[PDB]
């Protein structure tokens, strides 16, 4: 068909014998496609004692382009709940902590943070203290085991925190009122909240953690990133297949 | 009293995909509405309603000079991971899946001077010689002929032709499920202008808009980078 | 999205999720 | 006949806040009735229909001498951690939280003399310049002007407004959603009195009532102790 | 409160909680 | 509030036919339409509406000569794994299992010159004697007789007699369920032809089909190859 | 087949299985 | 009496307790 | 017999037991 292009607008062209569906589009629907725990990120937990690093659930960052990177920068702004799956991949020789409690607490978009000693333990001596903000009340704590524990993961939902009527990706403008190199594409928490781990592990074992996306409602596309680079012209790029030849 | 159950074997496992989700622990949090528009729910509506340049060479388009004729224009092989569909929407989405069922389309957006005028010829070659060379041999197959001069660009849709319901969304050596084929355009009549002088090539773009029977099935994670 | 389970809603949906208006 | 169930990873774990009780280890215990009056199932509620005396300098007022004129009266950065809203009821309540969305009332009740009278002036002043330091700077922003005699106190709104649907409980470093902005009271006329001897100064109260569309949501634990 | 899931009620509330009149 | 249970001893156990299937990890996946003809649920199907050669003596059929008489002509003991029943379809099938309980058919397909006549007669020897050995020690028992001749073929059906309501796929010593007899073919008139010369030998093809009442139950693990 | 139970249907037939047309 | 919960009888009361007549 | 738990027909009968004609 003659098109008269230039004003955006694609153009098509429908042959004889137009072909049947199946499959309906579905395995490409966006909520579906982020409904699903992916692994992303992994870190170092924290001993009970001395002041931590309150981890950040700001899944807005990409890179490795395991294909969940790549698909929440396809759209400009985002809304979605969350959920998590800590599991914690011991380190060392797997017998060297016969208990390792972990205090997982999620707090949520604006809660505080300096957390210093406030607890402890006590019992015929010793006594084991406790991160002061790790402890029981407003902010879901979960308390698992690292010992013979079929499973030292646990997981839960998290509705969406942030103020924002949606989470955008790519700010363009600033955070605050100091215009500095940083505040360019953050934006006041962009983002699910954080997470406090303790436990008398820290070391022997990280985590991986997940997230589990429902609800994920997507605004504004934008273009898709590549993720292989260019072949040979003329023609096709073989990645080795459950297919292929042999 | 106490109900009887059985744990499966499987039981205290993981699965990055149960259908069901987890303990919720926050509740009663009412979110705050969303005014913004251009939303979407489905991929593929995005990749259907919206083209993207194909790279030829390094650009997103062919010449067209008053020396050609004979020669191919542009070719390709018809699977998205093919070089000219490389950097496209289409198929960089395509990517985190493993399946497509779709033909294409693609718009001839002629940019030369508009004293100018080329004519013209596109074709579809399917899977079975080796590269068709000229259009004398091009032109016994499924083809279409063209003449910028009034109409501004063009549409071409490479059909779906093959004995399997789905084919690859990746690229590999020689099988009857990966290459659907070429895509082919070539020089009906060789470029013409004011002056040879004032307008030498004459050019054209090559934008690739998701066909309207094309659809991709199977999430997959990406592989190494390659 | 990914849950077909008929014990989705073991908790209702107010604790499950959030709510829009 | 036994049913076949499977744990989830998580399983035989704590979880601070699961939506479902525990085990009920004592029954039937029938409680006796309750008679007092002044009972609460909301505490936004309480806030609301009760103001608190904000703390200028360690006192809840400022004054008024008929020596001022320019220079400003009153003045804080209206985020729910700033000096003056720090004692407040509203504002103490705000910590066990995390988020607000809320324009706020106070409420000024002069105390001076029965012979005095002051005259005056309010502004709030949105979050851009560096705090404006004179009524004629700050006269061209939102302000109230109000005469004591016969009033004998006076209310003023400070409203909400910001492109975020909730803020921070909490004040931090400038983001655009820690600060609201100022809230400032002039002299725009200075205070008069049977004689300059008698009356010396007059003063007036800074009560905090919550908003009428103001709320908190978002429980939270308590830091350390700063 | 904080219980909105459907097994709540699978000890009734006599045995749960308490009563008033 | 949470429910109370308890695990059966057996529990976290294996169980290779459990009576439900396992977790759906990929959902949602459409699949395309078969066109596909020929096809089938039930294998005794297959069977019933399908002869096969038995294998005689490495051949699936018999000689009739004009010296014959007396001597038995084809004879075997009537179990899913006897000789003759070895090959066939009906006999190969049955080895996924442990059970049959059906009276079979037989079809002899006669291969003589145009110019030849056999004439005949076959005989079932329930189980009892140590096989007769002589047509006038079989015609004693149940028999058909048969004239080639313008038949071009022939149909026997060797029931079923026992006292149990189900057989075994499987021989082994003599048991009363093992064996239900033998199944006999005798020259009832020896061979003739145009010249003794031209035609020699005449043949028989021994087919056999399902019968109609055969059904085979019980599904057993194949045990080793002997 | 060989799923006589009345728990097979927890995860309704869509990611239970597949479907035809 | 103390069994104030819904799965009391998931073993009908004649293999739970007895009978009088 | 012996079987008064109201979950004895998880699996229907047919695959619980035998069946006479």
């Amino acid at each position: 068909v003659t098109n008269v292009g230039e004003d955006g607008e694609p153009g098509e062209t429908e042959p004889r014998h137009a072909l049947s569906p199946v499959d309906m589009h579905v395995h490409t629907d966006v909520s579906f496609l982020l409904d699903r725990f992916f692994d992303v990120e992994t870190l170092e937990l924290s001993n009970l004692t001395g002041s931590p690093a309150t981890h950040v659930l700001d899944p807005f960052g990409s890179t490795a382009q395991l294909a969940w990177a790549r698909l929440l920068n396809t759209c400009t702004y985002f809304f979605s709940d969350l959920e998590l799956s800590i599991q914690f991949k011991f380190t060392t020789t797997p017998s060297s902590v016969g208990e390792g409690f972990v205090w997982v607490k999620w707090f949520p978009v604006g809660a505080p943070t300096k957390t210093t000693d406030a607890w402890q333990l006590e019992g015929g001596g010793n006594s084991v203290r406790i991160q002061q903000l790790a402890v029981a009340g407003m902010s879901p704590t979960v308390v698992f085991k690292i010992a013979g524990s079929r499973s030292q993961a646990c997981g839960f939902s998290v509705p969406y925190t942030s103020m924002w009527r949606v989470v955008p990706v790519f700010y363009n403008g600033w955070g605050a009122p100091t215009k500095e190199k940083a505040t360019y594409n953050w934006l006041p928490g962009a983002h699910f909240g954080s997470i406090l781990l303790t436990s008398d592990a820290h070391d022997k074992g990280g985590c991986y953690l997940r997230y589990r996306f429902p609800r994920a409602n997507m605004y504004c596309p934008r273009p898709i990133p590549p993720a292989f680079t260019r072949p040979a012209d003329k023609t096709r790029h073989k990645f080795p297949t459950n297919i292929n030849k042999q | 009293a106490p109900i009887r159950v059985v744990s499966v074997p499987e039981s205290d496992s993981f699965m990055s995909s149960v259908p069901d989700n987890s303990t919720p622990l926050y509740p009663k949090v009412v979110v705050p509405p969303r005014q913004v528009p251009g939303r979407f729910t489905n991929f593929i509506d995005v990749a259907k309603q919206t083209y993207s340049f194909c790279s030829i060479s390094g650009k997103p388009y062919f010449e067209v000079t008053n020396t050609s004729g004979d020669e191919p224009l542009f070719q390709m092989d018809v699977s998205l991971s093919a070089a000219e569909l490389h950097g496209t929407y289409v198929a960089s989405l395509s990517s985190f899946f493993a399946q497509y069922r779709g033909s294409l389309n693609f718009n001839f957006i002629f940019t030369g001077a508009a004293a100018t005028k080329a004519k013209f010829l596109v074709a579809f070659v399917p899977p079975h010689s080796a590269a068709p060379k000229t259009r004398d041999e091009a032109m016994a197959c499924i083809h279409a002929v063209w003449d910028v001069g009034l109409n501004s660009a063009f549409s071409f849709n490479v059909p779906y032709s093959s004995p399997a319901d789905f084919m690859a969304v990746y690229s590999a050596e020689a099988t009857v499920v990966n290459v659907s084929g070429w895509l082919q355009v070539y020089a009906l009549t060789a470029l013409t202008s004011t002056d040879i002088a004032v307008n030498s090539k004459g050019r054209v773009l090559v934008a690739v808009s998701a066909g309207p029977d094309f659809s991709l099935r199977h999430p997959v994670d990406l592989p190494d980078k390659q | 999205g990914n849950s077909g389970s008929i014990v989705q809603n073991f908790y209702m949906q107010q604790y499950q999720n959030s709510i829009d208006a």
